[PDB]
């Protein structure tokens, strides 16, 4: 897999070249701290991110738990909660490293085409893909609403700028994106 | 390619696990000492021709015999490949101190090496006496910082290792 | 035993290296991030008692009905028993702390938990809800750093994923 | 396996108390950079530690190279060279831990029945570990003489201090003795 | 799906085997058993919701503090995904009476079910406390023979120690 | 793999419904001991079935044991004999369990492409299934003749009833039909 | 593995003669019933067999669950509760064959130097089997007691007779203390 | 050795899993059928010496050609060893009907049958012809009931089926 710096060597490799522009470099280390920060507020609620995500993905799509569906009967629930867990883990990795490679080769290629032979159902899959990318979005700025979270509401207590790290967020999405791209 | 991230990343991946206190703690690793050898790459990318081509005069300098009909540094074209292969080995020295690990190093420099040299029989010594130049040559604050040279240094005793 | 050094040279034992430059600059990593996890260490050493003793009261605030007879708070035994695992997880976060890294936590907390309180007929909704008490209890810089905070919910979060 | 800090926590667990000695743990973290430059001098130096250390082993006691000798015929030369640098390689683990666990369990576990049943003679594998002891101590310090080295030689420029870290020195020069130790 | 005979046919295909004598005397088994599941199976088939309804009122009896606000049976919508549930199981059991082996329960009951209910934060008490109910709850000969409920019995403190 | 009573049991959960026919059910319990003769007839019978049958694909064509020919040499007509017995063997486990799903899944999956990448011929392998299916009708209905015996003729001495379980020889004469169905 | 029947014919080959006893092979056969009564009754009930047995083990020696306890921490309880569920198996297992050959071959050869290594107690261990041997005598007989049964009391409804299978209450004591005798 | 209850506890073992079920119906079926099978096992025992030798005498009334000089059944030793087999088989039968499985035939007479007679030049025809003439001799009710007469006519076609 690839990293931010790697990838920027590879490009350099490409044409037998020195790796000349330091100056992209020394921005991803002084927002480095805020990277920690958005990958532990994803990390440290992924559980209940991935319970709500798939739970919307069922109540606005109830013939998935009726006859014939595909989160019926109780092992296919397991797996798709299972799956749900897979993506959200690769996309972290992906934004850690600051490079979309580990998701690309350990989790998307193929997966299209494996989840046809299996009949598991494209809209829904995108579907929770969405709404785990808008819970993301709000654990990175560190506003998630008690209208969708109740008792388990989680703040957790990074220091504020007017930005609420927009690029890091927009990246994050990004990654998000891919996987739907992928899959749709 | 290895790096700090990407060996946390598949240490993680192998036991299934989101990334976790040790991994963040890791990459914290990578803020603070990305200065010394950042400053080390910059010097690398401005003046690599000048540090290459002293160390390659250093080893034919030491080994004269290499002029001589039949020997590996005797024609034109030869004098410009052995150049030429310092220059990738300072080139992918410059990579590894970007990435923070060994990565472009053992993957586009040292992976293959060896069988190469000898079905070319291409001498081992000049290559080791060329990084030893380079090894010993630096110095703090004149070139770079301490740090930063401290850096540099160990990349070029990574790569004479892998040839001894 | 899971640390930011064990996984670094984990790696390296794998493919037969040394220590290297990506190795030394993840433990560059645990010198820097050890002020505030040590803080947070020293403040839960000095206080668990207290700490426990409010999480454990939180959680049959939560779930009275465990007071009924035949259920798991309902004697002098049980509710000794209760809060003593509070302290368990409290102890092993402790420690976490003190590694950099969540070994001591997996090892002796949560490998085996699952089928432990499945035997017992132990709800795991009230270890959950004696944590999340803990995990929503702390501000700083009242009870310690910002950072410090940060360290000591980042593993009480990794707890309560692990029951969820 | 374990490290400095791991080691401390199975040792409050036998009792189930918490780890309550900060002072202990704030000492080896003030000493941290110095370790780091430890492990890179011997790292830096590997192969010219193990050919000199086996050559050596080799010079005072020349039947191993007639033979009969277990550094003959080139097959048992090269094996021996191999060992050394696992050796070395394992030790210079334990001390970027700060824990003997993982040389214990990793290398030499099993190493004396091992040895016995190969014939590899114990007498001539103590000389080769106590001259990669000496070179270690040398170079951690960063005083080695161009006696031993001629134009080999090697500065390191880590900052000097007054004891040249000297319970550094002390504590690789254990490990040294743990895997002499381990052949008995 | 386990039953008598795929399991006869299973051992005979790893030993590349025709069926022989021990194979047709487990079938004659078979035979000589159905008349006892089948009645179970045609009794639980003409009253399912019945059968169900009361356990799942047993399981609220026990457990009063579902009923109360964020908790497992306190709205409409999962009242009656609770009592879908103790019906899903009971049809299960209706099933492996049909094949004769556990089979159906296996595969589309237990399989999955402690990481689906550990996900949603649904307790397991009252689900053993259904099927307890329901273990209990039989006589013969008036709702069934002997050797019937015997079968039924079987079926249902199957699935408890799947959860216990 | 499925058996007659599953089978019955996953048209139910197409619906989510309670398995409420019993007919069919206690009907095929009422035949189980008519069914058990019929496996008992072809498996206490198949040596002889296998070798006649091949030998009468031989006999109609006399190209399969010369020169280019499938069953030259010994090592193919021995690799053909294996293969009617692994056939017929699956169809024995398909009656025993009343249902085809294990010699489609464990037999015929593949069985056609296998063949044609060998230059096994199409025409002769048919006619071998043909020859054994007619000798399984024959060995149910416990009704072999003497001059198709060759010496070696066998008598079950099941309870006869009029018909001479003309449902289970439709039934055997099916399952023998999807071999053929592969293969074209 | 051997059963009842398998039992006699070994016996009777080391003489090459017979099985000549038809009455005693008639009288098991005539107790069938109730062994398979007997099996169901250990199944039905094994996992509250199985914790109240380690509870109970624990109760009567509270060293378990402390610092250095065998017990303790959590993956220790959990690999305790683990085995006693093993044993239990194969003691159902040889009930269900008449013959202690799968209990002897599969689960107690090894068992005893494999628990020195670990340090495993074995007073422990045999007092943890002695609960589940009582238990298994009282659910065979369908006589367990309210005071033991912890609000979760089961009855199995059997055929009651005088005796209450006494025959079989003493063989499966047999097999438990064939498990005692291993371990001590 | 392979009989109705080895096979599905063997089966159990595989998947980790207490008797069930399927289990407990595939033995019922052992309790229904030994009235046939261990009826057939009681007249062979009181028998087997007569039945031995007439099944010897037709193999020899077959193949006359044994008894010339250098062939099979030619000298004293030979006659009494060749008798000696066919008894050996119809204990082997004998055992089989007690067990309920094909055990005792498959590990003590089929197993390295083909090969001890290969290495002493026996003809396979002979015992083949005996077991052939003992499966078309018997007769019910004369002999013994019709289901025990199934029983041993299947284990002869079973030894005839290994031989050929
Ligand atoms: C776990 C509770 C987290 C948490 C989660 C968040 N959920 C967020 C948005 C969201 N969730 C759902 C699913 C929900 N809506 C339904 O209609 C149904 C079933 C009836 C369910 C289960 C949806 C559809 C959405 C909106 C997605 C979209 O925009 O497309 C969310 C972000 C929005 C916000 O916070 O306002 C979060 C963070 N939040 C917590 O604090 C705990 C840790
Ligand atoms: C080992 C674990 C580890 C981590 C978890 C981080 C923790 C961490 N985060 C920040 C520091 C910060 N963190 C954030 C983050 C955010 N600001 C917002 O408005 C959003 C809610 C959120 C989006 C991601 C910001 C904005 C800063 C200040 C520095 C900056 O502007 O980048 C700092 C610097 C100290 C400070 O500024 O107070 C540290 C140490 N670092 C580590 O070493
Ligand atoms: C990415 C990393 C990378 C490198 C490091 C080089 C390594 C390399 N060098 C050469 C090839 C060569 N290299 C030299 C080198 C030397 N002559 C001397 O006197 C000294 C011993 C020595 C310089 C120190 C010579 C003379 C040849 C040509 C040899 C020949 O054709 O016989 C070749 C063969 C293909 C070619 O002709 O170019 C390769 C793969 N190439 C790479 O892709
Ligand atoms: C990217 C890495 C990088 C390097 C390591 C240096 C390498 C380097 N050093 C020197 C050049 C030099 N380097 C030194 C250094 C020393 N002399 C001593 O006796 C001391 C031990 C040591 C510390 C003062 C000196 C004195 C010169 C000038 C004289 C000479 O060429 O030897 C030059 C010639 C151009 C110049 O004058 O700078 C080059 C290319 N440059 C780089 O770009
Ligand atoms: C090692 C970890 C560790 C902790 C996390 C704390 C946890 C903790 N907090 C409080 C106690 C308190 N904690 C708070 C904090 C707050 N009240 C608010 O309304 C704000 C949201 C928030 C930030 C100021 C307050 C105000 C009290 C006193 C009142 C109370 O008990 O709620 C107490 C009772 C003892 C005391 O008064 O200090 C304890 C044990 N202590 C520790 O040793
Ligand atoms: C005739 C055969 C023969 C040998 C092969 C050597 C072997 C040898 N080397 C050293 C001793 C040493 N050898 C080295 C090695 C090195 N220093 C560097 O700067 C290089 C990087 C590197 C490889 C050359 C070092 C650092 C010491 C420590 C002593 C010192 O430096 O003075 C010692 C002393 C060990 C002791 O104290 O017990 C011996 C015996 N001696 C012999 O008699
Ligand atoms: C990732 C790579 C990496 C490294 C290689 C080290 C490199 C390193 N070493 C030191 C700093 C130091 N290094 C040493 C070492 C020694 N002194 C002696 O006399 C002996 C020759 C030698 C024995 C080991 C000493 C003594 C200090 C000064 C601090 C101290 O006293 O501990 C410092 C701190 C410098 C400062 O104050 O700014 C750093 C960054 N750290 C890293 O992060
Ligand atoms: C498919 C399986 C199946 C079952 C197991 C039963 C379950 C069942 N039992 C009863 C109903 C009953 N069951 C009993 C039985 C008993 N009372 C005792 O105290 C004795 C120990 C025991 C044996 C006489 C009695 C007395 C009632 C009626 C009173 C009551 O509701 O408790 C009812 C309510 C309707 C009715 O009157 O029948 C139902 C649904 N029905 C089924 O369809
Ligand atoms: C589980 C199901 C299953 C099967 C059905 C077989 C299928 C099968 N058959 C053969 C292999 C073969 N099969 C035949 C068969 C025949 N030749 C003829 O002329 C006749 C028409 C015909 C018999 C009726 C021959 C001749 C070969 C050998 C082909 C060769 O090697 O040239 C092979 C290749 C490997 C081998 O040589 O064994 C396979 C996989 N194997 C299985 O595992
Ligand atoms: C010259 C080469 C040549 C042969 C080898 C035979 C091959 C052969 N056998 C049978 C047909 C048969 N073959 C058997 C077999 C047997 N019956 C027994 O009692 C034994 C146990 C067993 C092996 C001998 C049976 C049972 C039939 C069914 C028809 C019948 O019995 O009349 C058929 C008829 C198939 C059909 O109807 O399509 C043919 C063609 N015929 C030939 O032309
Ligand atoms: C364990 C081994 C085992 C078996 C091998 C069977 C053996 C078996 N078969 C039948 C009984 C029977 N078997 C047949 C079979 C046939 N009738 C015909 O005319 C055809 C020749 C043939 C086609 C399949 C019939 C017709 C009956 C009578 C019952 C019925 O009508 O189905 C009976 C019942 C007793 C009786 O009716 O006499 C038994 C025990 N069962 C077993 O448990
Ligand atoms: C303080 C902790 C402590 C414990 C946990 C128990 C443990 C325990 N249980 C039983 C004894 C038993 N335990 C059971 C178990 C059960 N019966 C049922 O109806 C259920 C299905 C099932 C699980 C609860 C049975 C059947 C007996 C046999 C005695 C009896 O039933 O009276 C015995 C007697 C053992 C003997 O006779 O040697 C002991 C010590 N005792 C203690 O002192
Ligand atoms: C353990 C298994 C077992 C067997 C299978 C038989 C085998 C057997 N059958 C007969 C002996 C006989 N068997 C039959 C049977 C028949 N004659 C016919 O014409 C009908 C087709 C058929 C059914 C009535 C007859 C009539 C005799 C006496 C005449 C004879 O020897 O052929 C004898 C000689 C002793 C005697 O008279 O009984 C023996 C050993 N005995 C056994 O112990
Ligand atoms: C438990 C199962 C079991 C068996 C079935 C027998 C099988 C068997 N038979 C013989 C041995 C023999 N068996 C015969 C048999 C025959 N002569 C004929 O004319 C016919 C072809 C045939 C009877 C039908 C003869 C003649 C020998 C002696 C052969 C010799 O020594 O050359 C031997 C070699 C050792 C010996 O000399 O006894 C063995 C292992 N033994 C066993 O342990
Ligand atoms: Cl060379
Ligand atoms: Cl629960
Ligand atoms: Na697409
Ligand atoms: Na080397
Ligand atoms: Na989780
Ligand atoms: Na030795
Ligand atoms: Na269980
Ligand atoms: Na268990
Ligand atoms: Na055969």
């Amino acid at each position: 897999m690839l990293d931010a710096f790697s990838r920027a060597v590879v490009q350099a490799d490409a044409s037998t070249s020195v790796v000349a522009d330091m100056g992209a470099l020394k921005q991803f280390i002084a927002e480095g701290n805020r990277r920690l920060d958005a990958v532990n507020a994803i990390a440290s609620n992924a559980s209940c991110m991935v319970s709500d995500a798939v739970a919307g993905m069922i109540c606005e799509n109830q013939g998935l738990i009726q006859a014939g569906g595909n989160c019926y009967p109780n092992r296919r629930m397991a797996a798709c909660l299972r799956d749900a867990e897979i993506i959200l883990r690769y996309v972290t990795y992906a934004l850690l490293a600051g490079d979309a490679s580990v998701l690309d080769d350990r989790c998307l290629n193929g997966l299209k085409e494996t989840y046809a032979a299996l009949g598991v159902p494209t809209t829904s899959t995108v579907r929770a893909v969405q709404i785990m990318k808008a819970q993301a979005a709000a654990h990175i700025k560190d506003t998630p609403s008690e209208a969708r979270a109740g008792g388990k509401l989680r703040k957790m207590g990074s220091p504020v700028v007017e930005d609420r790290c927009a690029s890091l967020v927009a990246e994050a999405s990004s990654y998000f994106d891919r996987v739907i791209s992928a899959l749709s | 390619m290895k790096s700090v991230v990407t060996t946390v990343i598949a240490a993680a991946d192998a036991a299934g696990r989101f990334p976790s206190s040790s991994d963040l703690e890791s990459v914290q690793g990578s803020i603070q000492r990305s200065a010394a050898r950042l400053e080390a790459a910059e010097k690398l990318a401005g003046n690599i021709d000048a540090v290459a081509q002293e160390a390659y005069n250093a080893c034919i300098q030491k080994y004269p015999y290499l002029n001589n009909s039949g020997e590996a540094n005797s024609t034109d074209t030869f004098k410009a490949k052995c150049l030429r292969d310092v220059k990738h080995y300072m080139r992918l020295i410059q990579y590894s101190l970007v990435v923070g690990g060994t990565g472009p190093l053992d993957e586009w420099g040292i992976a293959g090496q060896r069988e190469v040299y000898r079905a070319l029989g291409l001498p081992t010594a000049p290559y080791v006496e060329a990084l030893s130049f380079a090894r010993n040559r630096g110095c703090a604050p004149r070139d770079m910082s301490a740090q930063a040279l401290t850096e540099y240094n160990a990349l070029l005793d990574y790569a004479i290792n892998s040839l001894s």
